[PDB]
RNA sequence: GCCUGCGGCUUAAUUUGACUCAACACGGGAAACCUCACCCGGCCCGGACACGGACAGGAUUGACAGAUUGAUAGCUCUUUCU
């Protein structure tokens, strides 16, 4: 649908009470606009040295941490 | 033939780590001359895993006052020892004196109403104490006998600590436990006094738990007790939860 | 095989050029 | 199988104190000494598990610790673990080894088999 | 050639600070136990309060033997006695 048009939203309630959420506008249509999921991975560090430290409760394997290695923290 | 054997078993419980005790152990509660026993085994030699695991059996199987008086000869100068010594306790000794909870009566008459009867009641060990008694369960009777007995003492700095935890095991008491601590708090009318920033916090936790049994002339003798024995900050708390209480 | 892969380009939508 | 000149029935039928001239010098060195209450209860489980087996089958491996034990030749024909710091690893006592301890059957570490150097 | 440090490679772990003087046989550190500080397996318990169930018709500790995981782990299951 060419723009501009305007974008309403609505939710059902319990039968048919179609109650209003969510109102806009409509940007550019085409699939390229890749959307991107993120995951924060949490840790804690328990040992603490100048500049380096020892980390656990990220992950629990070993070899886990050979796989998401260059990946920065 | 007897000696020999306790001698052995000194110098196997001088160093306990671990292992699996003899029968030359468990039948000690079962040993009418355990006091001759006691001394050769020497009882400031052993470890705190030593002490734990004879307040185990000790508890598992005596009677009240042979508990107590186990407490009183052997486990309270050790303790004291190690409090004075380290200013912490050994876990060993810890659950030792959880395991002295195995058995409330011989502690509360044993250890605890006498450590503020040897005079020389600290804080630390007020805590130490307190909050093992907060982490156990014990029965409501007692507690109030506790209270009751508790309450009779001077004031040196463990009776408010050890009053505001009995008042955390929150139980519902009897008239005259009630009676005799607004009578010590009309004691403490006009001593100047500065007692603890933890005693207020003891009338505090006593008026938030116990505002359901106050009669009218004891509301008014908190009242006196409140208008001549102020803090800046308590005072006033102790006020509201007075003005917001439903007598008995 | 840690933290790459092939992932190619293969098949696309109609793309109405200008 | 022959060691030292002496058979397996020949040694297995031979005493514990002529055992001590037929050793090495750190093995007639802790025979010497005297073993252990340990490799002693060691010794009696091997011996529960050896005898309770069925005649066509191989005993039970029963595993240990005690990598410092001497295979003594009573042992052959039972399978062992022996504990590496990680994993058991199961080895026939076969009569080859009498002459050994059970820690050099266990391979403790895994062997370098090396890389490349990065930032040196 | 051998030996020791640093890096690097390996390993479950092959402990760690300094980084061209003042990094570098320094943390007296020459590692069979101690000197873990590393790894793999086990034991013992990780709270108080408030709600509902088991609870004296036992709640449950201790408790002698025999099977245990790598270990007399009665802290596992028959003895189920207390």
């Amino acid at each position: 649908t060419f723009p501009p048009a305007s974008v309403l939203l609505f939710k059902q309630k319990s039968n048919g009470m179609h109650s209003l959420i969510a109102t806009g506008h409509l940007m550019s249509v085409d699939p390229d606009r890749m959307v991107i999921k993120r995951v924060v991975l949490s840790g804690h560090p328990f040992k603490i040295f100048t500049k380096m430290a020892v980390v656990r409760y990220m992950f629990f394997n070993r070899e886990d941490v050979l796989w998401f290695k260059p990946v920065e923290l | 033939r007897v000696l020999e054997v306790y001698r052995g078993v000194r110098e196997v419980l001088s160093k306990y780590r671990s292992g699996k005790l003899p029968k030359a152990f468990k039948i000690i509660p079962a040993l009418s001359n355990w006091e001759q026993i006691l001394y050769v085994t020497e009882p400031e030699a052993w470890t705190a895993a030593a002490m734990y695991q004879a307040t185990r059996i000790f508890a598992s199987n005596l009677k009240e006052r042979m508990a107590q008086r186990f407490y009183n000869l052997v486990l309270l100068p050790r303790v004291r020892d190690d409090v004075a010594e380290y200013k912490r306790l050994n876990f060993h000794l810890y659950m030792a004196l959880k395991k002295a909870l195995f058995k409330p009566g011989a502690w509360f008459k044993g250890i605890l109403i006498p450590l503020c009867e040897s005079g020389t009641c600290t804080l630390r060990e007020a805590i130490i104490v307190g909050s093992i008694i907060t982490k156990c369960s014990i029965p409501v009777l007692h507690s109030s006998a506790a209270m009751l007995k508790i309450a009779e003492m001077e004031y040196s700095g463990a009776n408010s600590i050890f009053l505001r935890l009995l008042l955390d095991k929150k139980y519902a008491l009897p008239y005259r436990v009630l009676d005799a601590l607004v009578f010590h708090f009309l004691g403490f009318r006009t001593e100047k006094r500065e007692l603890p920033v933890l005693w207020h916090q003891c009338l505090l936790t006593l008026v938030q738990r116990y505002k359901a049994d106050l009669a009218t002339d004891q509301k008014e003798a908190l009242l006196e007790l409140l208008r001549l024995q102020p803090h800046p900050q308590l005072s006033p708390e102790i006020r509201r939860e007075l003005q917001s209480a439903v007598p008995r | 095989s840690i933290c790459s892969t092939a992932s190619n380009l293969y098949n696309h939508p109609q793309l109405i050029k200008y | 199988f022959t060691y030292r000149g002496v058979d397996l029935d020949q040694l297995l039928d031979m005493s514990y104190e002529q055992l001590m001239q037929l050793y090495s010098a750190r093995q007639r060195r802790r025979l010497n000494r005297g073993l252990r209450r340990k490799q002693h209860s060691l010794l009696k489980r091997l011996r529960k598990a050896k005898k309770e087996a069925p005649p066509m089958e191989k005993p039970e491996v029963v595993k240990t610790h005690l990598r410092d034990m001497i295979i003594l030749p009573e042992m052959v024909g039972s399978m062992v673990g022996v504990y590496n710091g990680k994993t058991f690893n199961q080895v026939e006592i076969k009569p080859e080894m009498i002459g050994h301890y059970l820690g050099e059957f266990s391979i403790t570490y895994k062997p370098v088999k090396h890389g490349r150097p990065g930032i040196g």
